[PDB]
């Protein structure tokens, strides 16, 4: 079982930068072809998931319209780090952010879930 | 397992002779495919005319009269990875005399490596009318007898000297 | 008032019992490994009982006086730690729960305090450890010196791999290495021997080698075994050597270095194993045993209708018939066991039923006697005797079998012991088992407690890691056979370590759990666990233990035989005759000339021996000649040689015997035994003990038979499996569940085979072989995997179906190996003791001349003071003398040498030039200072300096050291040959040896080793001759066997040099199982009976199963007997030196 560390709730002021910090821990050494990381967003608990960033050989930023160009990768995965950064957070960014990590040879897939709340 | 032994250099006339060419792989476990060529140049003449080629299982023999007929494969059989290549001649003749060069071609299959190698074994034989006993055999037999005779002479020699002394002791007392 | 109540509560019969009962229950809980959530409440209660038990003691003892009474005792400190820890955890706690939780295991330690008398045993154990202080220092020093020698000689050697010659796209060895990291990727590039974990080790020299053509040898990459097995660093070298000392899988290190290094280095291993392992381990036993005797003995010394029943009942008692009826039954019991011995995997239907009919009769007879037995003496009278109750339980079990776990049924065989009362030795074995749970029950209990704590501790610490990591350790992604995930499994690993099997498992733990943690836990189990085992063994063993011209001619020949030249001449012939034997082998075809002389040479030898024998007859006469044991041996040997010679000249040769007879030649070295005085003395001792050994063997055989019979019922015919021939992997069982199913696959598939183990429990005879491997721990694991895996007779084995069958092996090892070995060792050493007593209390391992020399060495022990020396008159000369004489100055030199030693340790593989240069320079200063000290002692001391033995050693070391540095330098300028250079540097290790002078404790032990060299030499000579005879038998018999496991190029019987290497390896019985296996297979498809073998006449590569088994088994037993002899010599000398 992959070890995942994230804040269950993350409260950020509107207009500030929000680092979404998650810790993934598993035995072995990470492999570039082998290591894959996926990040998805939901407007609400039951809402459809929208993938917005992936690691497949390298970082792929999907540039979803809902985020403009405010998403950045913010983590060194070799360190078990897969954090992301949401610059200049807006009220519509409130919702659920999911990190999924599948790491060969580890069969298990890690999952971190952050509830991002935007202050006023 | 396989051992490399050099072939005999003297063939009696009018009798069958076997020529030995043995090549051993460095590692027994590895598996490779082999084929051989034997070329012979008669004494008093330069160069070599290939006489036979053995690939697959069938043996191919050149049409030259000197070796036409008279040759049979004595090599490893059915292996397809010969290791030992030897040629046996029936009805040895003077014409079969000179230098023999045998080259081996081996395809070694490795995990992702295919290796082609060549090793050359040359056999030189001279035909003689009567088999000649090896010098080592003769020297040893003559040498062995001398030891048998010398030791006995030494043993008998002591007794004549020792025994006389023993006989002398009884008389004194 | 309250204090009285608490105090009243504190000392009570029930309270000690109550505290203890909860603790045992607590232990069951630790074993959970993922306890349910509900169990948490139970956890709280245990915490509650301890505080309450803990609180009262503190309340009553302290009197609110600082708990003076409470904390004064050392054990109570432990209780306080446990209470705070349980409490501390609820309170803010440290991050690692598993690391922190492990402490809870401490509660188990509490049990030690509660049980009565346990405290005494633990204290007794600690006292023994104190005696071991000197041995520990020597062991570290000894391991350290070898580590330094090993590191210099073999550093970077394990690195060699065969790198392929041709690389596409302009790739380079350097370029290739950084880019790729995968076993699949690696395999394409380096050789890899068909499924081995790591790349084949190659060698530069002609002796080692070799890489297949098209592959070249270069050194790069990690060492084999995950990088764990390497000689690169001092720490790594130390681990490698420690493994050699305890002999754990030592054979592989030996095989691996020789291959990379080359066979010439086999010498390093012989010296290390012979001195470092056999000797060091023996020293530990002597000290532990010696220490135990003082304490055991010191403590011991201080102490000192109704009427009809009576008529019928009286008759039954007459029926006891001890002279015949009681005796008659035992014959019946022996017969019954013999009946049970007949079983096999394949049994005809009629035969199977007969066994069933036969068993019922025996079951009935035993019960009838019991029912009949009851009537004669009455029930109360009947159950009074213990054997009767013992007999009763067995009979009852049989009755229940008919109507109401069929294995228990197999259990009636124990009945066989009944014979123990009659037999003197069997009675002894019965006594030994009793002592462990009897008087020594407390000590044995401690072993059980310690094994339990470790199993649980290992489980807590590494249990999680094995599951998550799995892959680092296993290719498959599933748990390996030996792992620490569960308590039973964690327990199995701990038990394995008690036998010296620690290294194989440790590599696995290290991959998953990291080096620091795994190393600390394993090292502790091995040291602490073994000490307890050693104590139990030794404690158990010691406690349990206590004209007529014809006459002139006849006189003259007698003169010739007696004469020294003749005796001397004959000995030369024997050595020469024996030597000719070595030349024959697979390579004899080449070098045809040597073959011819050797053949002729033998004839001269045959004539000389026959001639010598005739002189013997005339000189001694027939009566004197045949009443001698040696002559018969001598007479017999000439005859075999004589028959072959007459048969050979005649022709009519090669028709089996006489041809089998030729192989009998190997016996020629045997005549050498009579000639050497040293060899003969050792042989006399063994003959003295064969009768005694025979008695123990009978008990072992009878005892092992029950285990073998039991084993046959459980696993007979169940070891078969369907395997993929290409990689030898068992099929899943999802498909091909039974043998019938397996055959269908073969009909539609080319390489699937249904095959048996080769060493198994199919019949009683085979079971004995299977048991032998388990007893020696060699080849034992393959069998155990088979046993647990097994399901049914014609069914494919499921993975770990039985799982609890492991218990059978554990029980056999404790009883079969631990107890019998205890018995075997006890009788042999004691018999040796009686022999010593008979021959006027004189050592029985030395020739008369050796005895005179031994006495001289004894003289060195004396400390009478040598002359002080006079300071020369000159003050300049005197002050230096004054300075040199001072003890403080000498201590400084001792410190300097230690500083020098640390410098050697820093050296490591691939260090770099700046690093290399500094070490070279520091070394020079050391040589100058040491040379400087020598000159100073000389200026003041003068002739007096040469008087001391130590000074001479010190002086010699300096000469060697300067020369070693210069020669290496000259060698560098001259160049050509790195190898001569490494050996040359070995000279520096000489200075480190001077440390011995400083330590008084280590020197006494060293002196003891020196004293026993004469005795050890004789045994060594005898051992060498036996090894030699075996090598010859092996060369003829086993060359040409197919190469499978333990037999490959090198370490094979093809030539004499090779045979010797193997025999040395098996002397310690390591890998004996591997060599034997190729010999066992016979007939297709295991092997091809007729194989070409180019360059040779012989056909086929089939081992003789019967001949092979006798050969390996006989050797294992013989070597073991001599080794038992080695221990006896070491112990005797050790007691004497320590005693002085
Ligand atoms: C026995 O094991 C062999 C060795 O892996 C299996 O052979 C492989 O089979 C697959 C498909 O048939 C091939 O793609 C592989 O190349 C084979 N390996 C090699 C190197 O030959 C074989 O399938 C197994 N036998 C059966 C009947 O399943
Ligand atoms: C041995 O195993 C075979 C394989 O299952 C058993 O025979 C049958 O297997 C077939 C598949 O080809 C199934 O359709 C049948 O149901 C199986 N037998 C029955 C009666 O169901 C066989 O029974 C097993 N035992 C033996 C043959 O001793
Ligand atoms: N498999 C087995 O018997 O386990 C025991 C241990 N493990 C090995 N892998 N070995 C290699 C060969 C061997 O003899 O079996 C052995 N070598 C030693 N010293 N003990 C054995
Ligand atoms: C990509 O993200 C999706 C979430 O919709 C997840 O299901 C999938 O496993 C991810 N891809 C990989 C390769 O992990
Ligand atoms: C032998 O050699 C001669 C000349 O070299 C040739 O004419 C003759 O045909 C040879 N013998 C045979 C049988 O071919
Ligand atoms: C060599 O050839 C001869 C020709 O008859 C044959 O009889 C012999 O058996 C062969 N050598 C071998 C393999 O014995
Ligand atoms: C050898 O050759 C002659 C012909 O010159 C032939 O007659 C003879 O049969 C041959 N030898 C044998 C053994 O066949
Ligand atoms: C190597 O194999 C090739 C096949 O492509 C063959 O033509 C060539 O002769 C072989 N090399 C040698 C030296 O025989
Ligand atoms: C060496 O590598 C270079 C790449 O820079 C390549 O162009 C060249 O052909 C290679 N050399 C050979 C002999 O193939
Ligand atoms: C292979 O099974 C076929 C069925 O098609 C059968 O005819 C054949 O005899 C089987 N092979 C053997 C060796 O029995």
């Amino acid at each position: 079982s992959m070890e995942v560390t994230v804040p269950a709730t993350l409260n950020v002021l509107n207009g500030s930068d929000a680092r979404l910090p998650c810790t993934f821990n598993s035995c072995y050494t990470v492999n570039h072809k082998q290591f894959s990381l996926n990040w998805t967003y939901q407007e609400c608990n039951n809402c459809s998931e929208e993938m917005f960033l992936q690691f497949r050989m390298k970082i792929i930023n999907l540039k979803l319209e809902r985020f403009q160009d405010r998403v950045e990768f913010s983590g060194n995965p070799s360190k078990y780090d897969v954090s992301v950064m949401l610059r200049n957070v807006q009220p519509e960014d409130e919702g659920i952010y999911n990190c999924y990590i599948m790491n060969p040879p580890d069969r298990h897939r890690g999952h971190g879930k952050i509830h991002l709340q935007v202050l006023m | 397992g396989c051992v490399e032994v050099d072939s005999e250099t003297e063939a009696v006339y009018g009798m069958t002779f076997k020529i030995l060419c043995i090549s051993c792989k460095r590692r027994s476990e590895t598996n490779a495919e082999t084929f051989t060529e034997w070329t012979f140049r008669q004494k008093g003449t330069e160069e070599f005319v290939k006489i036979l080629r053995y690939e697959n299982e069938v043996l191919q023999l050149e049409e030259d009269e000197r070796f036409e007929g008279r040759v049979v494969w004595n090599g490893s059989r059915g292996t397809k990875d010969l290791q030992d290549l030897s040629i046996f001649i029936t009805n040895v003749t003077y014409n079969h005399s000179g230098d023999y060069e045998c080259h081996v071609y081996r395809l070694l299959f490795f995990e992702n490596y295919e290796h082609n190698t060549s090793v050359v074994k040359k056999i030189h034989i001279e035909v003689v009318d009567k088999a000649n006993r090896d010098m080592a055999s003769i020297v040893s037999e003559i040498m062995m007898y001398v030891l048998i005779v010398v030791l006995t002479i030494w043993l008998v020699a002591e007794m004549i000297y020792c025994y006389k002394k023993i006989a002398a002791a009884t008389e004194t007392a | 008032p309250l204090r009285r109540i608490s105090i009243k509560i504190l000392v009570h019969s029930l309270f000690s019992m109550l505290i203890m009962c909860t603790i045992l229950t607590n232990c069951i809980f630790m074993t959970m490994n993922n306890p349910p959530d509900w169990t948490k409440n139970v956890e709280y209660t245990f915490t509650g009982i301890y505080t309450f038990e803990s609180l009262v003691k503190i309340l009553a003892r302290g009197f609110c006086v600082g708990e003076f009474t409470f904390l004064r005792d050392p054990w109570n400190w432990l209780d306080f730690v446990v209470i705070v820890f349980a409490y501390l955890t609820e309170f803010v706690n440290l991050g690692n729960v598993s690391a922190l939780r492990t402490f809870r295991v401490l509660r188990a330690l509490k049990t030690i305090s509660v049980i009565p008398g346990l405290k005494t045993i633990v204290g007794a154990l600690i006292q023994s450890v104190k005696k071991l202080s000197d041995v520990m220092i020597l062991t570290v020093f000894c391991l350290s010196v070898f580590a330094l020698i090993g590191l210099q000689l073999f550093m970077g050697n394990l690195k060699h791999k065969c790198f392929r010659n041709s690389l596409e796209n302009n790739e380079t060895l350097e370029s290739i290495m950084n880019t790729l990291e995968s076993e699949e990727d690696f395999r394409k590039y380096f050789y890899y021997l068909e499924g081995s974990k790591d790349a084949l080790l190659c060698g530069f020299s002609t002796d080692s080698g070799q890489c297949p053509e098209g592959y070249t040898c270069v050194k790069i990459g990690r060492n084999p075994d995950y990088g764990y097995t390497s000689f690169d660093t001092f720490s790594w070298a130390f681990l490698a050597l420690f493994r050699l000392m305890t002999q754990d899988y030592w054979e592989n290190l030996y095989q691996q270095t020789l291959r990379a290094a080359g066979k010439t280095y086999m010498i390093f291993f012989v010296v290390v194993i012979f001195l470092g392992s056999f000797y060091l381990i023996n020293l530990i036993l002597a000290v532990v045993a010696m220490a135990y005797k003082e304490q055991n003995q010191a403590n011991i010394e201080e102490a000192k209708c109704s009427p009809y029943w009576i008529k019928f009942k009286k008759c039954i008692y007459f029926i006891v018939m001890d002279p015949f009826v009681d005796l008659a039954i035992t014959i019946c019991i022996v017969l019954n066991t013999l009946f049970m011995a007949m079983e096999h995997h394949p049994m005809t239907e009629e035969f199977k039923n007969v066994l069933a009919i036969g068993n019922l009769v025996f079951t009935g007879i035993f019960a009838a006697e019991m029912v009949l037995k009851l009537i004669a003496m009455d029930p109360y009278e009947y159950f009074q005797v213990g054997w009767n109750i013992f007999d009763s339980l067995i009979v009852t079990l049989s009755l229940v079998e008919l109507f109401l776990l069929s294995v228990l049924r197999s259990f009636r065989l124990l009945r066989v012991f009944k014979l123990a009362k009659s037999w003197p030795t069997l009675n002894m074995l019965i006594k030994i088992i009793g002592n462990s749970v009897g008087a020594l029950g407390n000590l044995t209990l401690v072993l059980a407690i310690i094994v339990f704590i470790f199993a649980v501790v290992g489980m807590q610490l590494f249990g999680k890691s094995y599951k998550e990591c799995v892959c680092k350790i296993n290719d498959d992604c599933t748990l390996p056979r030996w792992h620490m995930n569960d308590f039973f499994h964690s327990f199995l690993i701990v038990f394995r370590v008690l036998c010296g099997e620690w290294i194989e498992t440790m590599w696995d733990c290290m991959e998953v759990a990291g080096q620091a943690m795994c190393l600390i836990v394993y090292m502790m189990v091995m040291v602490i666990g073994n000490l307890v085992v050693l104590n139990l063994f030794l404690a158990l063993l010691l406690s349990s233990f206590s004209g007529k011209i014809w006459w002139n001619i006849r006189k003259t020949c007698y003169k010739i035989v007696e004469h020294s030249w003749f005796e001397s001449f004959i000995v030369l012939m024997i050595l020469l005759s024996s030597g000719a034997l070595a030349f024959e082998d697979i390579y004899i075809e080449r070098k045809k000339t040597i073959k011819i002389i050797l053949e002729y040479a033998d004839k001269i030898f045959t004539y000389i021996f026959i001639l010598e024998m005739l002189l013997k007859w005339i000189a001694y006469g027939y009566k004197t000649y045949f009443t001698n044991a040696w002559c018969w041996l001598d007479f017999l040997i000439v005859d075999v040689s004589l028959v072959t010679l007459v048969a050979n000249t005649l022709g009519y040769s090669d028709l089996g015997p006489i041809k089998s007879l030729r192989t009998l030649r190997a016996l020629r070295p045997l005549r050498a035994l009579s000639r050497f005085e040293g060899m003969r003395v050792v042989v006399n001792a063994l003959i003295g003990a064969i009768p005694s050994i025979m008695n123990v063997l009978l008990v072992c055989l009878i005892f092992w038979l029950i285990f073998s019979i039991m084993g046959v019922n459980l696993f007979a015919g169940k070891f078969y499996e369907c395997i993929n021939t290409t990689d030898g992997s068992r099929f899943p069982a999802s498909q091909v569940p039974n043998r019938s199913e397996c055959f269908a696959l073969m009909n539609v598939s080319q390489n699937v085979r249904w095959k048996n183990l080769k060493v198994n429990f199919d019949n009683v005879g085979l079971g004995y072989l299977s048991l032998l491997q388990v007893a020696t721990f060699k080849g034992w694991t393959i069998i155990m995997y088979a046993a647990v895996d097994s399901v049914n007779v014609d069914k494919q084995p499921k993975y770990e179906y039985s799982l609890y069958m492991y218990i059978y092996f554990v029980v056999f090892i404790i009883f079969g190996s631990f107890f019998t070995l205890n018995l075997f060792i006890g009788v042999i050493i004691d018999n040796f003791n009686q022999q010593k007593k008979k021959l006027g209390g004189q050592d029985i391992f030395m020739t008369e001349e050796q005895k005179k020399y031994y006495n001289a060495m004894k003289k060195l022990g004396s400390k009478k003071p040598q002359k002080p020396i006079p300071r020369p008159g000159n003050k300049i000369q005197g002050c230096i003398f004054d300075l040199v004489t001072n003890q403080a100055f000498d201590i400084s030199i001792m410190v300097l040498i230690c500083l020098n030693m640390v410098t050697m340790m820093v050296e490591k593989e691939g260090q770099s030039q700046h690093m290399t240069e500094v070490l070279y320079w520091i070394n020079v200063v050391f040589i100058i200072l040491f040379t400087g000290e020598c000159v100073l002692k000389l200026i003041s001391l003068r002739h007096y300096y040469f008087t001391v033995g130590w000074n001479i050693f010190d002086f010699v070391v300096v000469i060697i050291s300067i020369v070693g540095m210069f020669l290496a330098d000259l060698i560098e300028t001259y160049f050509v040959s790195p190898t001569l250079f490494r050996v040359i540097r070995l000279a520096r290790i000489g200075r480190i040896l001077r440390l011995v002078k400083g330590a008084k404790g280590i020197r006494t032990l060293l002196f003891a080793l020196m004293m026993s060299l004469p005795a050890l030499f004789n045994i060594g000579l005898l051992l060498f001759l036996v090894m030699f005879i075996y090598a010859i038998f092996g060369m003829s018999n086993f060359a040409y066997v197919k190469k499978e496991d333990g037999i490959n190029d090198m370490f094979n019987f093809e030539t004499f040099g090779n045979s010797m290497i193997c025999l040395f390896q098996i002397t310690t019985s390591a890998g004996w199982d591997g060599l034997l296996a190729p010999i066992l297979n016979s007939k297709p498809p295991d092997c091809d009976p007729k194989k070409v073998h180019p360059g040779s006449s012989v056909e086929g590569d089939c081992g003789n199963p019967s001949v092979g088994i006798f050969y390996f088994v006989s050797y294992i037993i013989i070597s073991f007997l001599v080794v038992v002899n080695m221990y006896i010599a070491v112990i005797l000398e050790n007691f004497s030196v320590a005693t002085e």
